[PDB]
RNA sequence: AGAUGAUGAGGUUAAUAGGUUCGAGGUGGAAGCAUGGUGACAUGUGGAGCUGACGAAUACUAAUCGAUCGAAGACUUAAU
RNA sequence: ACGCGAGCUGGGUUCAGAACGUCGUGAGACAGUUCGGUCCCUAUCCGUCGUGGGCGUAGGAAAUUUGAGAGGAGCUGUCC
RNA sequence: AUGGUAGGAGAGCGUUCUAAGGGCGUUGAAGCAUGAUCGUAAGGACAUGUGGAGCGCUUAGAAGUGAGAAUGCCGGUGUGAGUAGCGAAAGACGGGUGAGAAUCCCGUCCACCGAUUGACUAAGGUUUCCAGAGGAAGGCUCGUCCGCUCUGGGUUAGUCG
RNA sequence: CCGAUAGUGAACCAGUACCGUGAGGGAAAGGUGAAAAGCACCCCGGAAGGGGAGUGAAAUAGAACCUGAAACCGUGUGCU
RNA sequence: UUAAGUUAUUAAGGGCGCACGGUGGAUGCCUUGGCACUAGAAGCCGAUGAAGGACGUUACUAACGACGAUAUGCUUUGGGG
């Protein structure tokens, strides 16, 4: 229930490798503004 | 079907509200699963208004709420009255669909995907 | 849950307070303690 | 040519910035601009704020051209912990963290 | 198909989902009108009307414009 | 670990209460009986059951496969 | 001749201070950091960076004279871990304000308590009351809000206690 | 004799914050610079913060202000 | 070209070293404060209201000191400029 042992930073950070976030679409909006995001009419300037 | 993270009772009664508020204003900003059901809810709203007669006004009276509009030139509906007055007759010819999603950012307290649907 | 220290005025300031320790020697005993402490308050 | 700019004691933990301060790291700074629009996390603006101050800097102090810029370095350090007994649990602490965010900018010359 | 992620069906040269129309099955005779009855009720119009997940058809609505990643068949020997 | 309570009960025994019999001057005891009597834990490592990401496999891919090995299965009756 | 625990004997290294002598220091002392240096050991120098005022050496003399362990004391900081948890309850839309809104204001609808989640009076608390202003900290999220902060105000008795 | 975990419990807000019904118990907390000359002005930003400029011998001496160790948290790279 | 054989290149992440930063408050230097003592006075008050406090007092004000409705002080003698 408890952990036994302490935890290394070794083991941390490989634990932590998959621990990240992706990159997003970013389909350049044709019509005009800001960059819109994908299959979305951005309210920052996107025309999708 | 969606459950919407809530009852049976609260389910229907949200839906029917949605219904009736975008009766009233033909366009609404809301999440993603709720406009998806209310879809399928204000459609068959729409088609009992196209079909006009007594017990559709009535099995339609089931569903809405009952609110006053301020119509313009100081008039005053309801949104019974309006589905089957206005509602009906721009989509007498139009066979299924009068709804529209278009999807906006994600929200600020959450990372909902925010929605409007529209009238068209 | 009741607990203890139900507050009460009258009682705080009758059985402390500072004409009950003067009351008796050991009363007034304690009032040198404090003072010779020091304490801002003695009652 | 380096310019940058650095965030003090910002309210913001920095395991959780540097999550998004990773995608950022060597690219273009309109790429990165629309990266930070696009990601829906709490310190997205603040390092947005960051990246234009940076940004605004090497455009006036040093009279770089902002179309061929890049983000050079960017990370969070450590800055002071703020203790509270909460007291809706037991007799528990909990640490306020707070970062020290720095991003520098550059041309890519000499 | 599935905790997520995977898997599979589809992305306008399109029936993936929704809606619409029609069905299947389920319930069991809508409202309104008329008639009879003092009245509760009953009868007819009429296997009526209603119907979530099932099926078919129909582009009315949405699956947009796009962007990224992605190789350049070694060397040695023996046969040929 | 008379397999298995960080998987479950808690009937038993034995902790505070009380009673019978016996013993003890007595306080109390027997273990001889009887009624009653609080079962904690957010899984770090190994392990196990499933399920993904990365890289590899002398070019890169889609699909179909061989099978070194591994697991499963293995019961039985009556009647003519 | 030289393995060695209880243990006995001996010789030494370092720390702070004092006496005397002789010296170093803004042309940069002690401390700190690095180094491929010296010594049989404890340990001692040198060089370079940082720092910005005191400090070594020789001989002797005094000790609060050397820590890795005491479920030691005090402070900092981790691990578990982006994990458990975020404290019983119906909210939806529109409009507004704003740098910024699921969370603030207004409106409509809906719903809940209803011998009570209602209204008074005592005890207790003691300015938490009201207007403006504010978002650093507090609020288990957010916050333009607040019992939080700042400024200024507010309690009227012959018959009430 | 101590020189800020020392030395009075107290070098500063001390027998004070705080704990306890009460008798009583009882902390933590020193250092900009010679001189405040304590950053005019411009830029990003809602502000906080910062980047220049400037004062200063010095601003990684900027009030969370002498020196600034280690644990701990990071970013870059040579070998793997 | 076909066989047989050998042997690479990748770093999602990790290890060692080096450099540069942050956190944090040890170390050194310092002293506003303390410890132990020597010598010399004194050994302490109070109904003419004490020791201790509470309320107040500055133009502006919280705390501490000083003071008391003559209130952040009054008169007077003597120093000082």
């Amino acid at each position: 229930a408890v952990p036994k042992r302490r935890t290394s930073k070794t083991r941390k950070n490989k634990r932590r490798t998959h621990f990240k976030i992706s990159v997003p679409g970013m389909t350049e909006c044709p019509n005009c503004g800001e960059y819109k995001l994908s299959h979305r009419v951005c309210k920052n300037c996107g025309s999708y | 079907y969606r459950k919407l993270g809530r009852t049976s009772d609260q389910r229907k009664a949200m839906l029917r509200d949605l219904a009736t508020s975008l009766i009233i204003s033909e366009r609404i900003e809301t999440t993603e699963a709720r406009a998806k059901e209310v879809r399928s809810v204000v459609e068959k709203l729409i088609t009992l208004g196209k079909k006009g007669d007594l017990a559709s006004r009535r099995n339609a009276a089931k569903t809405l709420r009952n609110v006053e509009i301020l119509n313009e030139d100081e008039t005053t509906q309801t949104a019974l009255q309006k589905l089957f007055g206005e509602i009906a007759e721009r989509y007498t010819e139009r066979q299924g669909g009068y709804t529209r999603i278009l999807k906006q950012g994600p929200r600020r307290g959450d990372g909902a995907e925010s929605v409007i649907i529209e009238l068209v | 849950v009741k607990r203890t220290y139900q507050p009460n005025k009258r009682k705080h300031s009758k059985v402390h307070g500072f004409r009950k320790r003067m009351s008796t020697k050991n009363g007034r005993k304690v009032l040198a303690r404090r003072r010779r402490k020091g304490r801002k308050v003695l009652s | 040519m380096e310019a940058k700019a650095v965030a003090r004691t910002i309210r913001i933990a920095p395991r959780k910035v540097r999550l998004v301060l990773d995608l950022i790291r060597g690219k273009n700074a309109a790429e990165a601009i629309a990266i930070l629009k696009l990601t829906n996390k709490a310190s997205s603006p603040v390092i947005e704020k960051v990246l234009m101050s940076a940004l605004a800097n090497a455009e006036h102090n040093y009279d770089m051209n902002t179309d061929e810029l890049v983000v050079k370095e960017a990370y969070a350090n450590e800055g002071p912990t703020l203790k509270r007994f909460r007291p809706q649990g037991r007799a528990s602490a909990i640490n306020k963290r707070t970062s020290h965010i720095t991003i520098v900018v550059s041309d890519g010359k000499e």
